[PDB]
RNA sequence: UAAGAUAUCAGAGGAAAGUCCUCUGAUCAAACAUGCGCUUCCAAUAGUAGAAGGACGUUAAGCAUUUAUCAUUGAACUAGUUCAUUGAAGUCAUUGAUGCAAACUCCUUGGUCACACACGGCGCGGAAGGCGUGUUUGCUGACGUUCCAUUCCCUUGUUUCAAUCAUUGGUUAACUGAUUUUUGGGGCCCUUUGUUUCUUCUGCCUGGAGAAGUUUGACACCAAAUAUUGGUGUUAGGGGAGCUGGGGCCUUUCAAAAUUUUGGAAGGUCUUGGUAGGAACGGGUGGAUCUUAUAAUUUUUGAUUUAU
């Protein structure tokens, strides 16, 4: 007999091609989909939890860290740590999720635009997207002069929120 | 082409390929150091990824890899050979640590905000095009 | 047990590795489960592209104990 | 009939197996499998010297002696020492068993007379 | 003839730990290969440069300390003064050392060439620490 | 070094650190994870380590050192064919007692979620 | 055996191989068979004197292939759980 | 086929085979020559073979020859009993 | 891909030959216990160390070497060499590759335990084997079906001393030992880094706290499309009572043999393990192994000792 352990269950009738319309079938993808988003956290998040191994302090320092004062330590709520972690765990989202793509925005009227960044239609990876609209005919016959109302002024560069009031408060020159 | 304005994209590349492939780590923490004074484009990115190393910090050995034994014992009064009770202690050197940062943050931010509201907001062409291609 | 699946290759052009050194570019006609494999219009490569390249026959068959890759050279 | 089973019968015993590449293994034997992979205990693979005035010995199982981690730096001649070496079958050119046991008692292979007494 | 004190007690075995031991005094001694070791009777060396014999008991009394006899008093005393008061260290621990009260055990058998009622002494006391 | 028990198959030496060796001279040593009918192997954090053809004059007979030039290749699957012999290099980071202890909560854990699907089965 | 069922785990992801004849195959796998035999697709292809080319789609008898290198998050997949409980199977 | 139908044609092709100049090479004590695809031949008497053509031998003379630039040595080695895989041979002589 | 099988041997018994089945021996194996003056290993603090393993790290363009296409046509040329043109293929590298060696830096690992600073064992552990007895079992695991099952308490910085309080025992109200409550003093740890990392909620460094809960359940987390559904994981550690298994020892009772040895029953003492599931039975049940199809190109019945 044959079975799927993602899913957790046996196949009603086995052929080949069952196990392929259950391979290829959409709830067989979600499963396996959520499995690996699961077992991809896990790892971060169980954190080693090092073991640690405790010698008998020195009669010297143990005179020269008495005479050095005792520092604060801060802890926070329950309450607090649940929000903060909340916080700092959806930051990690975004540092993956940023990929800073302005140079393709920066060519975006250039000669070969179209045959270097639209890839469905490159060359190397070209062939791959059309398996799984912008064309590559595009010539610089259309849109002669880039600016006749058309283009969009470049967005400014992104800042820290929790250092957002470490900016000087007023512009050099008065704008628009 | 390092310190070209745009080349935020660039760096992401050249630390993608640290990670991924090196061992020691800390060849990771030496180049972030210098993209962390070079005024780009998109350098807040840069330091998200600066804050988020600090944060991860969990041993005092691991600041000698930020910088040498000694300029932190001079420069802010912090030390790795502190044997005692270091939970506040490393508690402190973060804080300490994360200041010049943050000191840091304000100098490039003053140039970068300078060289974005003069000069590059106005450049709204950035290619070659042609002999027969004319600029505003 | 099961036949290799080159149904999607068959009537391309298609270069295969003979053992060690020689290479056999021709079309493809027809496989089966051992990998002995049957094409049409073969022509030995070699080094000098023109030169030391010569045909084979009209079908050849060759057996599939000296295949080792068998790269699609067409869509 | 399988000979293979004479050699399951053969355990514990002190052993020669000698390779295809010419490593000669000579150790204590445990649990022979059906397919002939022999698993050794207590064991000092070698390679025997070529004489002939320094004709070139066997130059991928000079590396493959190193490699196992059992070559010990101050081994002058070329042997390596270690516990548990498990052989897979096909590489088994001969096995040199020892002088001692009897093969009348233990060539007499047990489905050959079962075979018989059956019938 | 000499005496140690602080020498790690761990490496149980008396092959294996004088190994060690051999190996913090000289580097690129002879027992670094790990082949065979000698063992004189009682009544050769070791190592070169005045070595002849350690000797370590599992004893509560004599737990961390080792004796250790050298071809003459001199050549015992011209190893001290090797160091000459500077602490070496073997493992991780700097052993600090002194002459022995009592004389080198195969050093009398040494000494008498240049003895069995010694021997009888030995049996005798010995019963006698044992009560 | 370290000692393999006495009797152990292929088998029963599951997370002990192996060291495969290849008929072409050249060896993989990793966590072994699986095997299989013809002895194909699946190692975890393997490295494959060669001598080159320059040290290799080095080896023939007369401390000695080799270069072993080594490339990491994490989590293959080998192929059986290939393989000549096996040797054990360390033992597993778990120790004897606590992969016993992972079993048997694994063992539980595993039955609750059978009970629990059947339940969620059952009903709707 | 849990080998081969790996190779079938690893459809889709970049994985490296290895001929016996020396040479280094590394692109996306699409398919493979029960023989150890696999089918890449977009491939670099590093001849065995160091020689590198890139060929679109590639086939190769599984009986050639040395070892696979496979990505390392399939470590732990489902096939290397020792104590599995599967439900009781339905009647055919 | 059943499991018996092969016991009675296992017990033919080593009786009345290619394989009866082995078999007929144990029962009578006629010692043989073997030569391997090592190049080196032994010259033994058998005690048992299989259908692999692996055999257990008794009383081994090996005689291993070896060259390296034209200048060569005839070695030989004894062993008591010894036990032979089956591929490595590939023909095996019955002296007169 | 399929079929078959679930240790072997020997004896007695049931339905002259063999098969099937059952209890009695031997041998073999696994699991579990449990021993051996069994073997090996388990890191400074009386100090700023060190052992094993690394670095796909630096010095470093180190030092020492050797390498950078072939064919066709003309000119000059010695009697090979340079220049220009035409064709063929062409991993990148020359700060390379190959050999030699050192120094420094940094990473992962552990009993950084207890007692002692004392002229060739028999401290309390943990890790890894070897060897020996005993019990169970004879491939192993879910699942169903009838049955046997059937507990608690304290603690989650730790240790030590002092003060008092309470309880219990010894002896002639007093003394002593054990245990518990409130305070104070001293010692060590707090990286527990989400400040105890069994959950949840409250909460903290001038403090180690308080509330609720513990498996057909609860909690955490991840994924969506417009609350729901589908997934992964957590539910712990320490001590004591009980209850029960195993081990050694002692005394008693009994049977055999010539005061002793061997076996069985009970009580006492030391030591060690378990403490919520277990038995029978049942299936067109799962997986392991074994034999044969299978020595005929895709693994194991030879094309890697470079060989004439």
């Amino acid at each position: 007999r044959y079975y799927c352990e993602y899913c957790h269950s046996y196949l009603t009738h086995d052929t080949l091609s069952v196990r392929k319309s259950h391979l290829v079938g959409k709830n067989h993808l979600r499963i396996t989909a959520d499995y690996y988003r699961n077992k991809a956290r896990d790892i971060i998040n169980k954190h080693n939890h090092k073991r640690r191994h405790i010698g008998k302090r020195g009669r010297k320092e143990r005179e020269n860290s008495s005479q050095n004062e005792t520092l604060k330590v801060t802890c926070l709520s329950n309450k607090e740590k649940r929000h903060i972690m909340h916080v700092k765990k959806m930051n990690q989202k975004e540092l993956a999720q940023t990929s800073i793509d302005t140079l393709k925005l920066l060519y975006d009227g250039s000669p070969g635009y179209s045959k270097v960044f639209v890839d469905a239609n490159r060359f190397d990876i070209g062939d791959l997207v059309k398996a799984s609209s912008r064309s590559r005919d595009e010539t610089c016959e259309s849109n002669p002069f880039p600016r006749l109302n058309n283009p969009k002024k470049l967005e400014p560069p992104k800042i820290l929120s929790q250092w957002s009031n470490t900016i000087p408060k007023t512009s050099i020159f008065y704008s628009v | 082409v390092g310190l070209h304005f745009f080349s935020g994209e660039f760096w992401d590349l050249y630390l993608e390929q640290i990670s991924s492939r090196c061992t020691s780590s800390k060849k990771y923490w030496n180049v972030l150091r210098k993209i962390l004074e070079i005024p780009l484009h998109s350098f807040s990115k840069f330091y998200a990824l600066w804050l988020q190393r600090i944060d991860d910090i969990m041993d005092l050995k691991q600041l000698s890899q930020l910088t040498s034994k000694d300029e932190l014992l001079k420069k802010l009064k912090i030390d790795i050979n502190y044997s005692g009770r270091k939970g506040p202690y490393l508690q402190d050197a973060k804080k300490k640590l994360k200041k010049i940062t943050k000191e840091m943050y304000m100098v490039v931010q003053y140039q970068v905000l300078e060289i974005y509201s003069i000069f590059e907001s106005k450049i709204y062409i950035n290619y070659y095009t042609s002999p027969e291609t004319l600029v505003s | 047990v099961s036949t290799p699946e080159l149904k999607k290759y068959m009537d391309k052009k298609i270069l295969l590795n003979i053992n060690g050194s020689r290479k056999v570019a021709g079309i493809l006609r027809g496989y089966d489960i051992f990998l002995n494999v049957v094409l049409d219009d073969a022509m030995e490569i070699n080094g000098e592209d023109p030169a030391n390249n010569h045909q084979l026959g009209l079908q050849t068959v060759i057996r599939g104990n000296s295949i080792i890759s068998l790269e699609a050279l067409d869509a | 009939m399988k000979l293979v089973n004479f050699l399951k019968k053969l355990r514990n015993e002190q052993v020669t197996i000698e390779l295809k590449n010419g490593t000669t293994v000579w150790g204590t034997l445990q649990s022979v499998s059906p397919q002939m992979n022999a698993i050794l205990t207590d064991v000092k693979l070698t390679l025997p010297q070529p004489r002939l005035n320094k004709l070139n010995s066997n130059g991928i199982a000079m590396a493959s002696l190193y490699l196992t981690g059992g070559q010990q730096p101050t081994a002058s001649d070329n042997i390596a020492s270690l516990q548990y070496i498990n052989i897979r079958g096909n590489t088994i050119r001969q096995i040199i068993l020892p002088d001692s046991l009897n093969l009348d008692s233990l060539l007499v292979d047990q489905k050959q007379l079962n075979s018989l007494r059956r019938s | 003839a000499l005496y140690f004190q602080n020498l790690p007690s761990r490496p149980a075995n008396k092959e294996n730990y004088t190994r060690l031991l051999l190996k913090h005094i000289n580097p690129n001694n002879k027992y670094a290969i790990n082949p065979s070791l000698p063992l004189p009777h009682n009544k050769l060396l070791d190592d070169q440069m005045g070595l002849l014999e350690v000797s370590i008991s599992r004893s509560s009394k004599m737990t961390n300390q080792a004796f250790l006899t050298f071809v003459t008093q001199e050549e015992a005393d011209r190893f001290l003064e090797k160091y000459t008061t500077t602490a070496l260290k073997v493992q991780g621990r700097k052993v600090r050392m002194g002459k022995a009260r009592t004389n080198s055990l195969l050093g009398l058998s040494i000494e008498m060439q240049k003895t069995y009622n010694l021997d009888i002494k030995k049996v005798l006391k010995a019963r006698k620490l044992k009560r | 070094k370290i000692q393999v028990a006495h009797s152990s198959r292929l088998a029963n030496l599951i997370d002990y650190k192996l060291r495969v060796l290849t008929q072409d001279g050249r060896v993989y040593i990793g966590q072994l994870m699986a095997f299989d009918k013809h002895m194909n192997l699946v190692l975890n954090e393997c490295i494959e380590e060669r001598v080159p053809k320059t040290q290799l004059d080095k080896l023939r007979p007369r401390t000695l050192n080799i270069k072993v030039e080594k490339r990491v290749l994490g989590l293959t699957i080998l192929r059986g064919e290939q393989i000549l012999s096996t040797v054990v290099e360390d033992k597993p980071l778990l120790s004897k007692k606590e992969r016993l202890v992972r079993d048997k909560k694994e063992k539980k854990q595993a039955q609750k979620q059978t009970k629990l699907r059947k339940e969620k089965e059952k009903k709707p | 055996g849990i080998p081969v069922k790996l190779l079938n785990e690893a459809q889709g992801h970049i994985v490296s191989l290895e001929l016996t004849t020396g040479a280094t195959y590394r692109g996306k796998l699409v398919e493979s068979e029960d023989s150890m035999n696999v089918q890449l697709r977009d491939v670099i292809a590093t001849e065995p004197q160091g020689a590198v080319t890139h060929m679109d789609q590639i086939f190769v008898r599984g009986s050639q292939i040395k070892f696979i290198v496979v990505p390392d998050l399939l470590k732990n997949a489902p096939l290397f759980k020792k104590n599995s409980s599967r439900p009781m199977p339905p009647i055919r | 086929l059943s499991r018996a139908e092969l016991e009675e044609l296992e017990e033919f092709e080593f009786k009345h085979g290619p394989m009866s100049l082995i078999n007929d090479a144990m029962v009578t004590r006629t010692p043989v020559i073997i030569s391997l695809r090592n190049n080196h031949k032994i010259i033994a008497r058998v005690k048992a073979f299989d259908r692999h053509c692996n055999m257990v031998l008794e009383n081994v003379k090996e005689l291993w020859t070896e060259k390296k630039g034209k200048n060569v040595i005839n070695r030989e080695r004894f062993i008591s009993k010894l036990f032979l895989r089956g591929d490595s041979v590939i023909v095996v002589l019955k002296t007169p």
